[PDB]
RNA sequence: UGCCAGCCACCGCGGUCAUACGAUUAACCCAAAUUAAUAGAUCCACGGCGUAAAGAGUGUUUAAGAAAAAAAAUCACAAUAGAGUUAAAUUAUAACUAAGCUGUAAAAAGCCCUAGUUAAAAUAAAAUAACCCACGAAAGUGACUCUAAUAAUCCUGACACACGAUAGCUAGGACCCAAACUGGGAUUAGAUACCCCACUAUGCCUAGCCCUAAACCCAAAUAGUUACAUAACAAAACUA
RNA sequence: AAAAUG
């Protein structure tokens, strides 16, 4: 993509290859939004389209308590949710794109609507991907299964930290007084 | 603190160089019926053929030897402004750890 | 082997007379054309003649 | 500081261009035999660059050679010699099947 | 409600700005985390233009000095007989040895190619790998 | 808002233009920062800063969407299409 | 009253259906002034030229203008003008065989000095190569060989100079084949058309004119940039 | 093949 040129390293014979120094730098306060957003009691949705480990993806974020997208995303689900939900529900908090292309290596329908409805987007963009719109980006590999399950293993304990970190938070504020 | 571009020069797949006609070995995570699918292990996962010879020996992780042809195919069309990816890997089945 | 297309075109920058006149934008489909159906045509003509000839004769 | 950065030079990796099987030779219109291998031996059409795989120079000049020698009195137009018939195939069309 | 404009900015500005103007009486709760840990770049929309003319993009290729030792070796023997695993970090091949080998010999001294790459080549005998020479 | 009748359509465009809200950098909170030349599709128009004495001497529709707005002085010329939407 | 009478600056209104015609009431704006007409002031482009009006058919040059930072000039292939040659087909012309040949959806007309095969000058044109993209300023050029040869140490620039497809004119020559026009035969109510046959001007060479094209790639020339930025379609938007 | 008008 074009507007993936500050975020590679170079090119090995055709192939590109991303540079970990921002990778890592990004993806700290990628973690760190994650993680107050769990804290604060807000909701987290993990949206992936890819037909592969979107079995993965269910698992991950049901042992984190979180929700997942990883199906056919709808049209009017962010945008008319008094409709495609119920009569009136509470928008997810932030979104997690594992991701940010689905089958038809088009740009996905949450990108914009979490833009659409100032909603917080932290997203793993490929070479291929725009990481125009999302508010936290972190270039990556997301076709290889040993960086999507380290990316898995990382939100999943980001959100296990926040939450009982909030727990033991709570539990010292009963003993305030 | 290591840093990236001493570790990528000493990354096996910088080591390799063109991945024209290169022996790798791969490891088998999915299996269909007639189709095997081998992680050679640097960015995709190549699908091979089942032989006639020691069909039965081919199991979900087992360990195998590839003559890599192509990283990732892609390749460039009429009025297409990037390329269209395959998400797969070319390569050809020649053993099966043989050792 | 595809036919080079570079220079064949009327565009800003090519300097030279357009070669090829596109009816229609050349960009490829994202479908196929369906399948022609064959023009049928009459059968054993030759043996209604081998057949009409016992009938001429006798 | 790094002195693992990347270079920026040639690359090594540079593969060697692929050759018509006449480059850096010598076409010529009395050569009977070598221009016949390039036409058709029922009808005597000159083979196209998708069939012979010849670089941009030498199919210009071996279809300019093919013409002047079957003006010249070398070479037949309507048919390849039946002499020449039994050379190596070198074009990639196949006429039989 | 809200602001549903994506060319205009990004979304942090169009909550700001729909604060401060007091449309939206509540405060989101990521703009504090947002303010306390603002992301590297502002995530406005921009539309991506192609490039024309002689424009080209500014990624530089990684290529470094012991690509053309490996280029050599690739040349002479191709593939060694030691076949590529990815998996494992700290796995050496046949032409890591060869480029090892390569470096060591051009600090003893010797400025000649001949001298560099048939002493090597000799050399990895001594370890005993066997070398198949391409004809 | 589109619909079949005028009433509806009034709902529907009262409805759907506060989810698309702008916010306008007002200098002082009468006048804009700096003028402005913008271009658009085919209509041209060109806004300059105005003294607190000069209240809004711009078009008709551009004085009734910055009495929306909140700017007091204005003046605007539009040039080329003039075209509402546009 | 009902496309009648009539009204209007533009749109336009007149249906036993008029807030637009004529009258009444009511209302609005001016005011010793109110309307109508004619003159004025102001109003066109520091904008554009692919599809709406616009890039002139081409090159050179005079006058005139910009030289604002630095670089360059020239190579396979069908530019052009002369001279020579012809591989396939076609035909004038002879010999054997047949009574048919050509013709269309079907026919008719025409030719039976016809048709097939074997040999054959002259004229015209130049299969495949060409899925190539070169030459020439443009028009234009691709069967072969030879000679001459393709300006500028390279900005723009006319009403001046030189070219300028086909069509048409004059004189001489050529005429296989194709064909305006024309004469027959089909179809049609008509067919002075599309369909079939024959033939003339013409297409061919030399010399002299004519100076026109959807001469269009509807995108002017010279050096550039991918910055801002999609009226629509189309070949993306732009600078000096 | 054929074939007009409102
Ligand atoms: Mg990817
Ligand atoms: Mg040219
Ligand atoms: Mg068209
Ligand atoms: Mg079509
Ligand atoms: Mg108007
Ligand atoms: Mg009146
Ligand atoms: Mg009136
Ligand atoms: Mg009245
Ligand atoms: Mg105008
Ligand atoms: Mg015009
Ligand atoms: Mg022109
Ligand atoms: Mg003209
Ligand atoms: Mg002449
Ligand atoms: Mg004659
Ligand atoms: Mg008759
Ligand atoms: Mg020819
Ligand atoms: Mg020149
Ligand atoms: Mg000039
Ligand atoms: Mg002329
Ligand atoms: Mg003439
Ligand atoms: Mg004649
Ligand atoms: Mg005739
Ligand atoms: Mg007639
Ligand atoms: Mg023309
Ligand atoms: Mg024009
Ligand atoms: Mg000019
Ligand atoms: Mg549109
Ligand atoms: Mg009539
Ligand atoms: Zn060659």
């Amino acid at each position: 993509h074009r507007f993936m040129e500050p975020y590679l390293f170079g090119s090995r014979l055709g192939q590109d290859i991303i540079d970990l120094e921002q990778t890592a730098a990004h993806l700290q306060l990628a973690l760190n939004f994650t993680a107050h957003v769990a804290y604060r009691e807000g909701i987290i949705l993990f949206v992936s389209r890819h037909r592969q480990f979107a079995h993965l993806i269910e698992t991950t974020a049901r042992d984190c308590g979180e929700y997942a997208h990883t199906r056919y995303f709808k049209g009017g689900l962010l945008t008319n949710a008094p409709l495609l939900l119920g009569p009136g529900v509470r928008l997810p908090d932030l979104i997690i794109f594992l991701h940010t292309l689905n089958n038809v290596f088009e740009p996905h329908v949450a990108v914009r609507d979490a833009a659409k409805m100032n909603i917080p987007t932290v997203g793993i963009v490929d070479t291929n991907c725009n990481p125009a719109l999302i508010t936290y980006p972190v270039p990556g590999n997301d076709d290889s299964p040993p960086a999507v399950r380290l990316f898995c293993r990382l939100f999943q304990v980001a959100i296990s930290r926040a939450k009982e970190k909030r727990r033991q938070v709570e539990a010292l504020y009963r003993l305030q007084g | 603190v290591e840093s990236f571009a001493s570790m990528l020069r000493h990354s096996p797949l910088t080591q390799m160089g063109p991945a024209k006609n290169k022996l790798v070995i791969g490891q088998i995570f999915h299996i269909v019926e007639d189709d095997l699918y081998i992680d050679f292990g640097g960015k995709f996962h190549c699908v091979c053929k089942r032989p006639e010879v020691d069909g039965e020996k081919y199991q979900k992780g087992t360990r195998v030897r590839l003559r890599l042809l192509d990283l990732e195919l892609t390749s460039r069309f009429l009025g297409a402004t990037t390329d269209t990816t395959i998400l797969e890997a070319d390569a050809v089945l020649l053993g099966l750890q043989e050792s | 082997a595809t036919p080079s297309l570079r220079g064949r075109l009327a565009r800003l920058g090519n300097p030279r007379r357009p070669i090829l006149k596109p009816n229609k934008p050349l960009i490829l489909a994202n479908h196929v054309g369906e399948r022609r159906r064959e023009k049928g045509e009459a059968t054993c003509i030759t043996e209604m003649s081998v057949m009409m000839a016992c009938w001429k004769q006798n | 500081s790094n002195e693992d950065l990347p270079v920026p030079m040639e690359n090594p990796y540079k593969e060697p261009l692929k050759k018509c099987i006449l480059c850096e030779k010598h076409v010529d219109y009395k050569n009977v035999q070598l221009l016949s291998q390039f036409i058709s031996p029922f009808t005597g059409c000159i083979y196209g660059r998708h069939i012979t795989g010849l670089c941009g120079k030498k199919q210009k000049e071996i279809t300019k050679a093919i013409k002047r020698a079957q003006i010249l009195g070398f070479m037949p137009v309507t048919y390849k010699d039946p002499a020449y018939l039994k050379d190596p195939k070198v074009c990639n069309i196949k006429y039989r099947e | 409600a809200g602001s549903r404009l994506e060319t205009v900015g990004s979304i942090f500005s169009r909550t700001r700005d729909l604060i401060r103007a007091g449309v939206l009486k509540e405060k989101p709760l990521w703009l504090d985390i947002y303010n306390a840990f603002p992301p590297l770049r502002e995530p406005v929309f921009r539309r991506p233009r192609l490039r024309y003319g002689k424009a080209k993009a500014a990624v530089q290729d990684i290529f470094y000095h012991e690509d053309r030792i490996r280029a050599k070796f690739y040349s002479a023997y191709g593939s060694g007989p030691k076949a590529f695993d990815l998996f494992n970090p700290n796995f050496k091949s046949t032409c890591q040895r060869f480029v090892e080998k390569y470096i060591e010999l051009q600090r003893l001294g010797e400025t000649d190619e001949e001298k560099l790459f048939v002493e090597a080549g000799k050399a990895l005998l001594a370890e005993g790998v066997t070398l198949r020479r391409v004809g | 808002g589109k619909a079949t009748e005028r009433a509806d359509a009034f709902r529907k465009a009262k409805n759907r233009a506060v989810h698309y809200l702008h916010y306008i950098e007002r200098y002082e909170d009468h006048t804009i920062y700096h003028d402005i030349s913008l271009k658009f599709k085919r209509t041209h128009i060109k806004m300059k800063k105005q003294p607190r004495g000069y209240g809004l001497h711009c078009h008709r529709a551009i004085m009734t969407i910055c009495r929306l707005i909140g700017i007091k002085d204005l003046y605007a010329k539009v040039s080329g299409s003039v075209n509402m939407l546009n």
